[PDB]
Protein backbone atom coordinates (compact mmCIF):
# COMPACT_ATOMS: atom_id res chain seq x y z
CA UNK A 1 0.00 0.00 0.00
CA UNK A 2 3.11 2.20 0.02
CA UNK A 3 3.41 3.76 -3.44
CA UNK A 4 6.58 5.82 -3.70
CA UNK A 5 5.33 7.42 -6.92
CA UNK A 6 3.31 9.94 -4.87
CA UNK A 7 6.56 11.41 -3.50
CA UNK A 8 7.93 11.81 -7.04
CA UNK A 9 6.09 15.10 -7.49
CA UNK A 10 6.65 18.82 -7.86
CA UNK A 11 3.79 20.20 -5.72
CA UNK A 12 4.61 20.57 -2.02
CA UNK A 13 0.93 20.09 -1.23
CA UNK A 14 0.67 16.67 -2.86
CA UNK A 15 3.94 15.65 -1.17
CA UNK A 16 2.52 16.40 2.28
CA UNK A 17 -0.71 14.63 1.33
CA UNK A 18 1.50 11.63 0.54
CA UNK A 19 3.32 11.98 3.87
CA UNK A 20 0.12 12.26 5.90
CA UNK A 21 -1.86 9.56 4.05
CA UNK A 22 0.88 6.95 3.62
CA UNK A 23 2.45 7.54 7.04
CA UNK A 24 5.85 6.96 8.60
CA UNK A 25 6.04 3.33 7.46
CA UNK A 26 5.98 4.38 3.80
CA UNK A 27 8.12 7.51 4.23
CA UNK A 28 10.69 5.03 5.56
CA UNK A 29 11.15 3.86 1.96
CA UNK A 30 12.72 7.19 0.99
CA UNK A 31 16.03 6.19 2.63
CA UNK A 32 16.60 3.41 0.06
CA UNK A 33 14.78 4.70 -3.03
CA UNK A 34 16.40 5.35 -6.41
CA UNK A 35 17.89 8.80 -6.96
CA UNK A 36 14.98 9.67 -9.25
CA UNK A 37 12.60 9.47 -6.30
CA UNK A 38 15.02 11.14 -3.88
CA UNK A 39 15.88 14.09 -6.13
CA UNK A 40 12.18 14.74 -6.75
CA UNK A 41 11.08 14.21 -3.13
CA UNK A 42 13.97 16.10 -1.48
CA UNK A 43 14.22 19.42 -3.33
CA UNK A 44 15.16 22.52 -1.35
CA UNK A 45 11.62 23.83 -1.94
CA UNK A 46 9.89 20.69 -0.67
CA UNK A 47 12.08 20.68 2.44
CA UNK A 48 11.39 24.37 3.18
CA UNK A 49 7.64 23.92 2.71
CA UNK A 50 7.39 20.72 4.77
CA UNK A 51 9.46 22.32 7.54
CA UNK A 52 7.15 25.38 7.63
CA UNK A 53 3.99 23.26 7.69
CA UNK A 54 5.53 20.91 10.29
CA UNK A 55 6.36 23.99 12.35
CA UNK A 56 2.76 25.18 12.46
CA UNK A 57 1.32 21.71 13.09
CA UNK A 58 3.88 21.18 15.88
CA UNK A 59 2.85 24.52 17.42
CA UNK A 60 -0.71 23.16 17.64
CA UNK A 61 0.33 19.76 19.04
CA UNK A 62 -1.62 18.90 22.19
CA UNK A 63 0.12 15.73 23.33
CA UNK A 64 -0.75 12.08 22.93
CA UNK A 65 1.43 11.53 19.88
CA UNK A 66 0.80 12.30 16.23
CA UNK A 67 1.08 9.93 13.27
CA UNK A 68 1.30 12.96 10.97
CA UNK A 69 4.11 14.68 12.84
CA UNK A 70 6.01 11.40 13.20
CA UNK A 71 5.92 11.05 9.40
CA UNK A 72 6.83 14.70 8.77
CA UNK A 73 9.94 14.69 10.93
CA UNK A 74 10.94 11.32 9.50
CA UNK A 75 10.69 12.79 6.00
CA UNK A 76 12.76 15.79 7.08
CA UNK A 77 15.61 13.70 8.51
CA UNK A 78 15.28 11.25 5.61
CA UNK A 79 16.13 14.24 3.43
CA UNK A 80 19.38 15.00 5.25
CA UNK A 81 20.30 11.31 4.91
CA UNK A 82 19.75 11.39 1.14
CA UNK A 83 21.53 14.71 0.77
CA UNK A 84 24.57 13.29 2.54
CA UNK A 85 24.75 10.07 0.50
CA UNK A 86 23.37 11.22 -2.89
CA UNK A 87 25.67 13.49 -4.90
CA UNK A 88 22.70 14.66 -7.02
CA UNK A 89 21.17 16.40 -3.96
CA UNK A 90 22.41 19.57 -2.25
CA UNK A 91 20.20 21.74 -0.06
CA UNK A 92 20.18 25.50 -0.44
CA UNK A 93 21.20 27.57 2.57
CA UNK A 94 17.69 28.50 3.77
CA UNK A 95 16.60 24.86 4.21
CA UNK A 96 18.20 24.19 7.61
CA UNK A 97 17.01 27.36 9.44
CA UNK A 98 13.48 26.26 8.53
CA UNK A 99 14.05 22.67 9.65
CA UNK A 100 15.38 24.17 12.88
CA UNK A 101 12.16 26.17 13.07
CA UNK A 102 10.14 22.98 12.69
CA UNK A 103 12.18 21.33 15.44
CA UNK A 104 12.03 24.43 17.69
CA UNK A 105 8.22 24.41 17.57
CA UNK A 106 8.00 20.88 18.92
CA UNK A 107 10.65 21.68 21.55
CA UNK A 108 8.89 24.87 22.66
CA UNK A 109 5.50 23.15 22.77
CA UNK A 110 4.27 22.78 26.36
CA UNK A 111 3.95 19.03 25.70
CA UNK A 112 7.62 18.44 24.77
CA UNK A 113 8.48 16.69 28.05
CA UNK A 114 5.25 14.65 28.07
CA UNK A 115 5.30 10.95 29.02
CA UNK A 116 3.91 8.00 27.05
CA UNK A 117 4.64 5.62 24.19
CA UNK A 118 2.63 7.58 21.59
CA UNK A 119 4.43 10.83 22.39
CA UNK A 120 7.74 8.93 22.40
CA UNK A 121 7.23 7.95 18.76
CA UNK A 122 7.14 11.53 17.46
CA UNK A 123 9.65 12.74 20.06
CA UNK A 124 12.10 10.11 18.81
CA UNK A 125 11.98 11.49 15.26
CA UNK A 126 12.41 15.04 16.56
CA UNK A 127 15.48 14.16 18.62
CA UNK A 128 17.04 12.22 15.73
CA UNK A 129 16.42 15.17 13.37
CA UNK A 130 18.46 17.37 15.71
CA UNK A 131 21.46 15.20 14.86
CA UNK A 132 20.58 14.54 11.20
CA UNK A 133 20.24 18.25 10.48
CA UNK A 134 23.49 19.25 12.20
CA UNK A 135 21.65 21.17 14.94
CA UNK A 136 23.47 19.69 17.95
CA UNK A 137 24.70 23.15 19.02
CA UNK A 138 21.11 24.43 19.27
CA UNK A 139 19.63 21.92 21.75
CA UNK A 140 22.22 21.47 24.48
CA UNK A 141 19.69 22.64 27.08
CA UNK A 142 17.26 19.96 25.84
CA UNK A 143 19.88 17.35 26.70
CA UNK A 144 20.24 18.81 30.21
CA UNK A 145 16.46 18.99 30.72
CA UNK A 146 15.77 15.38 29.75
CA UNK A 147 18.63 14.16 31.93
CA UNK A 148 17.30 16.18 34.88
CA UNK A 149 13.60 15.26 34.34
CA UNK A 150 14.02 11.54 33.63
CA UNK A 151 12.43 9.28 36.26
CA UNK A 152 10.98 5.79 36.73
CA UNK A 153 7.65 6.75 35.15
CA UNK A 154 9.24 7.89 31.89
CA UNK A 155 11.28 4.67 32.09
CA UNK A 156 8.11 2.54 31.92
CA UNK A 157 7.71 3.30 28.21
CA UNK A 158 9.86 1.57 25.59
CA UNK A 159 9.41 4.43 23.13
CA UNK A 160 10.37 7.05 25.74
CA UNK A 161 13.61 5.18 26.58
CA UNK A 162 14.37 4.88 22.87
CA UNK A 163 13.55 8.53 22.11
CA UNK A 164 15.40 10.09 25.01
CA UNK A 165 18.46 7.86 24.48
CA UNK A 166 18.88 9.93 21.32
CA UNK A 167 20.17 12.84 23.37
CA UNK A 168 23.43 10.91 23.69
CA UNK A 169 23.72 10.59 19.91
CA UNK A 170 23.37 14.37 19.80
CA UNK A 171 26.41 14.77 22.06
CA UNK A 172 28.28 12.20 19.96
CA UNK A 173 27.39 13.86 16.66
CA UNK A 174 28.25 17.32 17.96
CA UNK A 175 31.93 16.36 17.66
CA UNK A 176 31.74 17.23 13.96
CA UNK A 177 29.83 20.47 14.70
CA UNK A 178 32.04 23.55 15.04
CA UNK A 179 29.32 25.51 16.83
CA UNK A 180 28.91 22.63 19.29
CA UNK A 181 32.61 22.33 20.05
CA UNK A 182 32.92 26.08 20.65
CA UNK A 183 30.03 25.86 23.17
CA UNK A 184 30.45 22.47 24.89
CA UNK A 185 33.37 23.55 27.10
CA UNK A 186 31.05 25.93 28.97
CA UNK A 187 28.16 23.49 29.65
CA UNK A 188 28.64 22.90 33.37
CA UNK A 189 24.92 22.17 33.98
CA UNK A 190 24.96 19.49 31.28
CA UNK A 191 28.06 17.88 32.80
CA UNK A 192 26.39 17.82 36.23
CA UNK A 193 23.21 16.32 34.78
CA UNK A 194 25.24 13.67 32.91
CA UNK A 195 27.12 12.47 36.02
CA UNK A 196 23.96 12.47 38.17
CA UNK A 197 22.15 10.42 35.53
CA UNK A 198 24.91 7.78 35.30
CA UNK A 199 25.53 7.55 39.07
CA UNK A 200 21.88 6.63 39.71
CA UNK A 201 22.10 3.09 41.08
CA UNK A 202 18.42 2.37 40.41
CA UNK A 203 19.37 2.17 36.72
CA UNK A 204 21.71 -0.79 37.29
CA UNK A 205 20.22 -4.13 36.19
CA UNK A 206 17.22 -2.25 34.73
CA UNK A 207 15.89 -1.50 31.22
CA UNK A 208 17.56 1.95 31.50
CA UNK A 209 21.06 0.75 32.36
CA UNK A 210 22.00 1.21 28.69
CA UNK A 211 21.09 4.92 28.92
CA UNK A 212 23.18 5.32 32.06
CA UNK A 213 26.03 3.62 30.17
CA UNK A 214 25.58 6.03 27.26
CA UNK A 215 25.59 8.91 29.76
CA UNK A 216 28.92 7.73 31.18
CA UNK A 217 30.30 7.25 27.66
CA UNK A 218 29.39 10.76 26.51
CA UNK A 219 30.84 12.18 29.73
CA UNK A 220 34.08 10.31 29.12
CA UNK A 221 34.22 11.96 25.70
CA UNK A 222 34.21 15.41 27.33
CA UNK A 223 37.59 14.54 28.87
CA UNK A 224 38.85 15.94 25.53
CA UNK A 225 38.38 19.52 26.75
CA UNK A 226 41.27 19.49 29.20
CA UNK A 227 41.45 23.29 29.56
CA UNK A 228 37.70 24.04 29.44
CA UNK A 229 35.74 25.37 32.37
CA UNK A 230 33.86 22.03 32.51
CA UNK A 231 37.07 20.04 33.05
CA UNK A 232 36.95 19.94 36.91
CA UNK A 233 33.33 18.77 36.85
CA UNK A 234 34.07 16.22 34.11
CA UNK A 235 37.03 14.83 36.05
CA UNK A 236 35.02 14.71 39.28
CA UNK A 237 32.15 12.90 37.55
CA UNK A 238 34.38 10.33 35.87
CA UNK A 239 36.22 9.75 39.16
CA UNK A 240 32.87 9.20 40.88
CA UNK A 241 31.74 6.70 38.23
CA UNK A 242 35.01 4.75 38.34
CA UNK A 243 34.75 4.53 42.13
CA UNK A 244 31.07 3.62 42.46
CA UNK A 245 30.83 0.81 39.88
CA UNK A 246 32.97 -2.28 39.18
CA UNK A 247 34.86 -2.91 35.96
CA UNK A 248 33.32 -6.39 36.05
CA UNK A 249 29.95 -6.94 37.71
CA UNK A 250 26.63 -5.18 38.12
CA UNK A 251 26.78 -1.85 36.34
CA UNK A 252 30.09 -2.52 34.61
CA UNK A 253 28.58 -1.25 31.34
CA UNK A 254 28.58 2.22 32.93
CA UNK A 255 32.15 1.80 34.19
CA UNK A 256 33.34 0.49 30.82
CA UNK A 257 31.41 3.10 28.84
CA UNK A 258 33.23 5.89 30.69
CA UNK A 259 36.59 4.12 30.51
CA UNK A 260 36.28 3.60 26.76
CA UNK A 261 35.97 7.26 25.73
CA UNK A 262 37.95 8.77 28.62
CA UNK A 263 40.96 6.53 27.91
CA UNK A 264 41.04 8.08 24.43
CA UNK A 265 41.70 11.59 25.79
CA UNK A 266 43.05 11.15 29.32
CA UNK A 267 45.74 9.03 30.89
CA UNK A 268 44.66 6.14 33.09
CA UNK A 269 46.59 7.76 35.96
CA UNK A 270 44.18 10.71 35.85
CA UNK A 271 41.56 8.41 37.41
CA UNK A 272 43.87 5.82 39.05
CA UNK A 273 42.63 2.97 36.86
CA UNK A 274 46.04 2.15 35.36
CA UNK A 275 46.30 -1.54 34.56
CA UNK A 276 42.61 -2.28 35.14
CA UNK A 277 42.63 -4.57 32.07
CA UNK A 278 44.62 -7.29 33.85
CA UNK A 279 42.09 -7.64 36.68
CA UNK A 280 39.24 -7.39 34.16
CA UNK A 281 40.59 -10.21 31.99
CA UNK A 282 40.77 -12.35 35.12
CA UNK A 283 37.25 -11.46 36.26
CA UNK A 284 35.60 -11.74 32.84
CA UNK A 285 37.38 -14.89 31.63
CA UNK A 286 37.48 -16.52 35.02
CA UNK A 287 37.20 -20.17 33.95
CA UNK A 288 40.14 -22.32 32.87
CA UNK A 289 39.75 -25.51 30.81
CA UNK A 290 42.82 -27.39 29.55
CA UNK A 291 42.06 -29.17 26.25
CA UNK A 292 45.59 -30.56 25.76
CA UNK A 293 49.13 -29.32 26.21
CA UNK A 294 48.67 -27.19 23.05
CA UNK A 295 45.16 -25.68 23.56
CA UNK A 296 43.82 -23.94 26.68
CA UNK A 297 40.45 -22.22 27.16
CA UNK A 298 39.73 -19.15 29.28
CA UNK A 299 36.00 -18.49 29.35
CA UNK A 300 33.36 -16.39 31.07
CA UNK A 301 30.61 -18.96 31.75
CA UNK A 302 30.57 -22.28 29.83
CA UNK A 303 29.43 -25.63 31.17
CA UNK A 304 31.80 -28.57 31.43
CA UNK A 305 29.87 -30.25 28.61
CA UNK A 306 30.49 -27.23 26.37
CA UNK A 307 34.20 -27.16 27.25
CA UNK A 308 34.46 -30.86 26.37
CA UNK A 309 32.65 -30.39 23.06
CA UNK A 310 34.91 -27.48 22.09
CA UNK A 311 38.09 -29.42 22.86
CA UNK A 312 36.78 -32.47 20.97
CA UNK A 313 35.76 -30.52 17.86
CA UNK A 314 39.10 -28.69 17.78
CA UNK A 315 40.95 -32.01 18.02
CA UNK A 316 38.73 -33.19 15.15
CA UNK A 317 39.33 -30.06 13.02
CA UNK A 318 43.09 -30.28 13.60
CA UNK A 319 43.19 -33.80 12.16
CA UNK A 320 40.92 -32.93 9.22
CA UNK A 321 42.96 -29.78 8.52
CA UNK A 322 46.34 -31.53 8.35
CA UNK A 323 44.96 -34.27 6.09
CA UNK A 324 43.14 -31.85 3.82
CA UNK A 325 46.00 -29.36 3.58
CA UNK A 326 48.60 -32.14 3.34
CA UNK A 327 50.91 -30.43 5.80
CA UNK A 328 52.89 -33.44 6.96
CA UNK A 329 52.24 -31.74 10.32
CA UNK A 330 55.23 -29.53 9.50
CA UNK A 331 54.82 -25.83 10.39
CA UNK A 332 56.23 -23.02 8.27
CA UNK A 333 59.69 -21.64 9.06
CA UNK A 334 60.23 -19.20 11.94
CA UNK A 335 57.00 -20.24 13.71
CA UNK A 336 57.02 -21.25 17.40
CA UNK A 337 53.24 -21.03 17.96
CA UNK A 338 52.85 -24.58 19.26
CA UNK A 339 50.40 -23.42 21.96
CA UNK A 340 47.09 -21.60 21.55
CA UNK A 341 44.82 -19.73 23.94
CA UNK A 342 41.05 -19.70 23.31
CA UNK A 343 39.03 -16.91 24.97
CA UNK A 344 35.24 -17.25 25.02
CA UNK A 345 32.82 -14.68 26.38
CA UNK A 346 29.25 -15.52 27.40
CA UNK A 347 27.53 -13.56 24.58
CA UNK A 348 28.18 -11.05 21.81
CA UNK A 349 27.19 -8.31 24.28
CA UNK A 350 29.89 -9.51 26.70
CA UNK A 351 32.39 -9.72 23.83
CA UNK A 352 31.46 -6.17 22.84
CA UNK A 353 31.94 -4.88 26.40
CA UNK A 354 35.11 -6.68 27.52
CA UNK A 355 37.23 -7.77 24.54
CA UNK A 356 38.15 -4.26 23.41
CA UNK A 357 39.63 -3.41 26.81
CA UNK A 358 41.21 -6.81 27.34
CA UNK A 359 42.64 -7.55 23.87
CA UNK A 360 42.70 -4.11 22.21
CA UNK A 361 40.52 -5.37 19.36
CA UNK A 362 37.66 -4.05 17.29
CA UNK A 363 34.54 -6.00 18.29
CA UNK A 364 32.37 -5.27 15.23
CA UNK A 365 32.76 -8.81 13.92
CA UNK A 366 32.06 -12.42 14.86
CA UNK A 367 35.38 -13.08 16.58
CA UNK A 368 39.07 -12.49 16.07
CA UNK A 369 42.37 -14.35 15.67
CA UNK A 370 45.55 -12.70 17.00
CA UNK A 371 48.64 -14.58 15.75
CA UNK A 372 51.18 -12.23 17.35
CA UNK A 373 54.76 -12.74 16.24
CA UNK A 374 55.47 -16.45 15.52
CA UNK A 375 59.24 -15.89 15.43
CA UNK A 376 59.27 -14.86 19.11
CA UNK A 377 59.96 -17.81 21.41
CA UNK A 378 57.17 -17.60 23.98
CA UNK A 379 54.57 -15.97 21.70
CA UNK A 380 51.08 -17.37 22.41
CA UNK A 381 48.44 -16.67 19.74
CA UNK A 382 44.88 -16.02 20.90
CA UNK A 383 41.50 -16.23 19.34
CA UNK A 384 38.53 -14.53 20.93
CA UNK A 385 34.94 -15.68 20.52
CA UNK A 386 31.53 -15.68 22.14
CA UNK A 387 28.82 -18.19 22.84
CA UNK A 388 25.70 -17.90 20.70
CA UNK A 389 22.42 -19.81 20.68
CA UNK A 390 22.83 -20.13 16.89
CA UNK A 391 26.41 -21.46 17.07
CA UNK A 392 27.24 -25.13 16.43
CA UNK A 393 26.34 -27.78 19.02
CA UNK A 394 27.52 -29.01 21.40
CA UNK A 395 29.83 -26.15 22.33
CA UNK A 396 27.69 -23.29 20.96
CA UNK A 397 30.81 -21.16 20.46
CA UNK A 398 30.27 -18.88 17.49
CA UNK A 399 33.06 -19.25 14.92
CA UNK A 400 34.94 -21.79 17.07
CA UNK A 401 35.96 -23.88 14.08
CA UNK A 402 36.52 -20.82 11.86
CA UNK A 403 38.99 -19.09 14.19
CA UNK A 404 40.77 -22.36 14.99
CA UNK A 405 41.41 -22.91 11.27
CA UNK A 406 42.86 -19.37 11.17
CA UNK A 407 45.40 -20.55 13.73
CA UNK A 408 46.16 -23.70 11.72
CA UNK A 409 46.37 -21.81 8.41
CA UNK A 410 48.57 -19.21 10.08
CA UNK A 411 51.00 -21.85 11.36
CA UNK A 412 51.03 -24.40 8.51
CA UNK A 413 50.20 -22.46 5.31
CA UNK A 414 51.07 -18.71 5.68
CA UNK A 415 54.66 -17.68 6.37
CA UNK A 416 55.16 -14.68 8.66
CA UNK A 417 52.86 -12.73 10.94
CA UNK A 418 49.45 -11.37 9.90
CA UNK A 419 50.74 -8.26 8.15
CA UNK A 420 53.57 -10.02 6.32
CA UNK A 421 52.08 -10.71 2.83
CA UNK A 422 52.80 -8.19 0.08
CA UNK A 423 49.91 -9.52 -2.04
CA UNK A 424 46.26 -9.88 -1.02
CA UNK A 425 45.46 -13.16 0.79
CA UNK A 426 42.04 -12.29 2.27
CA UNK A 427 40.15 -14.56 -0.12
CA UNK A 428 42.32 -17.52 0.87
CA UNK A 429 42.51 -16.97 4.64
CA UNK A 430 38.79 -16.45 5.05
CA UNK A 431 37.83 -18.92 2.33
CA UNK A 432 39.87 -21.79 3.77
CA UNK A 433 38.61 -21.06 7.28
CA UNK A 434 35.08 -21.34 5.94
CA UNK A 435 35.72 -24.34 3.68
CA UNK A 436 37.68 -26.44 6.17
CA UNK A 437 35.08 -25.79 8.89
CA UNK A 438 31.91 -26.02 6.75
CA UNK A 439 33.01 -28.29 3.87
CA UNK A 440 29.85 -28.59 1.75
CA UNK A 441 27.35 -27.14 4.26
CA UNK A 442 27.02 -23.48 3.23
CA UNK A 443 23.47 -22.51 2.22
CA UNK A 444 24.31 -18.79 2.08
CA UNK A 445 27.15 -19.48 -0.36
CA UNK A 446 24.72 -21.24 -2.70
CA UNK A 447 22.17 -18.43 -2.26
CA UNK A 448 24.58 -15.72 -3.37
CA UNK A 449 25.03 -17.55 -6.67
CA UNK A 450 21.28 -18.04 -7.13
CA UNK A 451 20.57 -14.32 -6.62
CA UNK A 452 22.38 -13.55 -9.89
CA UNK A 453 25.07 -11.19 -8.54
CA UNK A 454 28.42 -13.00 -8.86
CA UNK A 455 32.16 -12.37 -8.88
CA UNK A 456 34.96 -13.60 -11.12
CA UNK A 457 37.94 -15.47 -9.71
CA UNK A 458 40.04 -12.37 -10.39
CA UNK A 459 37.62 -10.29 -8.32
CA UNK A 460 37.59 -12.86 -5.51
CA UNK A 461 41.39 -12.83 -5.39
CA UNK A 462 41.42 -9.01 -5.19
CA UNK A 463 39.05 -8.92 -2.20
CA UNK A 464 40.08 -6.68 0.68
CA UNK A 465 38.61 -6.09 4.12
CA UNK A 466 37.66 -2.49 3.17
CA UNK A 467 34.01 -1.93 4.03
CA UNK A 468 33.77 -5.52 5.39
CA UNK A 469 31.79 -6.94 2.46
CA UNK A 470 30.83 -10.16 4.25
CA UNK A 471 29.27 -11.60 1.09
CA UNK A 472 32.43 -11.11 -0.98
CA UNK A 473 34.92 -12.06 1.78
CA UNK A 474 33.30 -15.11 3.34
CA UNK A 475 30.91 -16.55 0.74
CA UNK A 476 32.91 -15.96 -2.42
CA UNK A 477 36.18 -16.65 -0.64
CA UNK A 478 34.62 -19.98 0.34
CA UNK A 479 33.43 -20.70 -3.20
CA UNK A 480 36.83 -20.14 -4.86
CA UNK A 481 38.66 -22.21 -2.23
CA UNK A 482 36.15 -25.06 -2.47
CA UNK A 483 36.35 -24.93 -6.28
CA UNK A 484 40.15 -25.16 -6.27
CA UNK A 485 40.18 -28.05 -3.77
CA UNK A 486 37.58 -29.97 -5.78
CA UNK A 487 38.90 -29.28 -9.28
CA UNK A 488 42.61 -28.35 -8.97
CA UNK A 489 44.08 -29.68 -5.69
CA UNK A 490 47.52 -29.96 -7.28
CA UNK A 491 47.42 -26.24 -8.06
CA UNK A 492 46.43 -25.58 -4.44
CA UNK A 493 49.57 -27.38 -3.20
CA UNK A 494 51.65 -25.44 -5.75
CA UNK A 495 50.19 -22.21 -4.35
CA UNK A 496 50.78 -23.40 -0.79
CA UNK A 497 54.40 -24.08 -1.65
CA UNK A 498 54.71 -20.35 -2.35
CA UNK A 499 52.75 -19.11 0.69
CA UNK A 500 54.48 -21.49 3.11
CA UNK A 501 57.82 -19.97 2.06
CA UNK A 502 56.54 -16.38 2.02
CA UNK A 503 57.00 -16.11 -1.76
CA UNK A 504 54.19 -13.62 -2.28
CA UNK A 505 54.99 -12.44 -5.81
CA UNK A 506 55.11 -16.07 -6.92
CA UNK A 507 51.84 -16.76 -5.08
CA UNK A 508 50.17 -13.86 -6.91
CA UNK A 509 51.39 -15.02 -10.32
CA UNK A 510 50.09 -18.54 -9.63
CA UNK A 511 46.57 -17.41 -8.71
CA UNK A 512 46.40 -14.77 -11.44
CA UNK A 513 47.05 -17.63 -13.86
CA UNK A 514 44.07 -19.40 -12.31
CA UNK A 515 41.93 -16.31 -12.78
CA UNK A 516 42.63 -16.45 -16.52
CA UNK A 517 42.65 -20.21 -17.13
CA UNK A 518 39.89 -21.44 -14.83
CA UNK A 519 37.29 -18.63 -15.01
CA UNK A 520 34.94 -20.39 -17.43
CA UNK A 521 35.19 -23.61 -15.42
CA UNK A 522 34.49 -21.72 -12.20
CA UNK A 523 31.49 -20.06 -13.89
CA UNK A 524 30.08 -23.45 -14.94
CA UNK A 525 30.89 -24.89 -11.52
CA UNK A 526 28.97 -22.23 -9.58
CA UNK A 527 26.06 -22.67 -12.01
CA UNK A 528 25.92 -26.43 -11.40
CA UNK A 529 26.18 -25.81 -7.66
CA UNK A 530 23.29 -23.31 -7.72
CA UNK A 531 21.15 -25.84 -9.64
CA UNK A 532 21.48 -28.82 -7.30
CA UNK B 1 26.93 10.37 8.44
CA UNK B 2 23.30 11.03 9.38
CA UNK B 3 21.13 8.50 11.20
CA UNK B 4 19.41 5.86 9.04
CA UNK B 5 15.85 4.55 9.28
CA UNK B 6 14.37 3.51 12.67
CA UNK C 1 43.73 -9.93 12.73
CA UNK C 2 41.41 -12.02 10.56
CA UNK C 3 37.79 -11.50 11.73
CA UNK C 4 35.07 -14.17 11.89
CA UNK C 5 31.75 -13.53 10.14
CA UNK C 6 28.86 -12.09 12.19
CA1 LIG D 1 24.55 15.24 -1.83
CA1 LIG E 1 27.33 -19.52 28.70
CA1 LIG F 1 51.96 -17.28 9.83
CA1 LIG G 1 25.21 -12.69 -5.02
ZN1 LIG H 1 37.99 -15.08 9.73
Amino acid sequence: QCDLSQFQTTSSNQLMAAIRQQGASCVNALFSADTGVQEAAFSSNHMYNVAQYTRTLAQQYAGGGSDELEALYLYLRAGYYAEFYNSNITFLSWVTPAVKGAVDAFVQNAHFYDNGDAHGKVLNEVIITMDSAGLQHAYLDVVTQWLTRWNAQYAEHWYMRNAVNGVFTLLFGGQWNNQYTSLIGEQTALVTALQAFALDRTKVNSPTEFMAANAARELGRLARYTDATIAPKVTEGLTAIFGQYPSYGDGDAIWLGAADTASYYADCSQFNICGFEDALRDAALNQTFICSDTIKIRSQDMSQAQHLAACDKMAYEESFFHTTLETGNQPVADDHNTQLQVNIFNSDTDYGKYAGPIFGIDTNNGGMYLEGNPANVGNIPNFIAYEASYANPDHFVWNLEHEYVHYLDGRFNMYGDFGTPTELVVWWSEGVAEYVSRVNDNPQAIATIQDGSTYTLAQVFDTTYDGFDVDRIYRWGYLAVRFMFERHPDEVQRMLSATRQGRWAEYKAIISGWANQYQSEFAQWTEALAKG
Amino acid sequence: GPPGPP
